[PDB]
């Protein structure tokens, strides 16, 4: 949902007030991705156990 | 683009190609020329710091009250008929008296 | 958290600059429901396995 | 209703058109160079003719 998927481009493009907004959208999405990844990995690890 | 003697109408807005040249926008902040200056997809001060690939300019003149509706996704008598900006538009908007 | 829970309604009433924001909120919520459902589905899958 | 610890008032005069640029995260001659507001600034802005 951000303008770009690269944090360097965001930093080099937008001023802080909008840079934090874009980086926060990126963190939100990417952290949801990693949260689902860890939950699936924990379920898989329980199965392996 | 900026200092041209006569811009074209918004009905027929000039199609300008800017390439193979150095883009320096510190002139706006190095001299009080334009009253209104804003950027949406980038920072006003980082335009010189960050280098783009194909920079393009669009020149047109509209009524003062019609300036507020010149932005991504805007709707109105000017936005939806003659000149409009993409919702995901990445660029800056410049206006002066 | 959006203004409305119907995509046709949110398109109809609001302009695209704010309609896209509201649709983003609704999309985030509906996804989040999906990840919930799938995680409890995987947990019941582990127990039934 | 909300009582503050220490209140500091900054009084200054600027161009008539530069008032709109006086706020957290805004850009402009005064805002960027002369008098800047913190991005996370908590306060109020007052102006009159």
């Amino acid at each position: 949902g951000a303008i770009s998927s690269v944090l360097n481009d965001i930093l080099s493009r937008l001023d802080p007030p909008e840079a934090e907004v874009q980086i926060d959208r990126l963190i939100t999405g990417r952290l949801q991705s990693l949260q689902t990844y860890v939950t699936q990995q924990l379920i898989r690890a329980a199965e392996i156990r | 683009v900026f200092n041209a003697t006569r811009f074209a109408s918004v009905y027929a807005w000039n199609r300008k190609r800017i390439s193979n040249c150095v883009a320096d926008y510190s002139v706006l902040y190095n001299s009080a020329s334009f009253s209104t200056f804003k950027c949406y997809g980038v920072s006003p001060t980082k335009l010189n710091d960050l280098c783009f690939t194909n920079v393009y300019a669009d020149s047109f003149v509209i009524r003062g009250d019609e300036v507020r509706q010149i932005a991504p996704g805007q709707t109105g008598k000017i936005a939806d008929y003659n000149y409009k900006l993409p919702d995901d538009f990445t660029g800056c908007v410049i206006a002066w008296n």
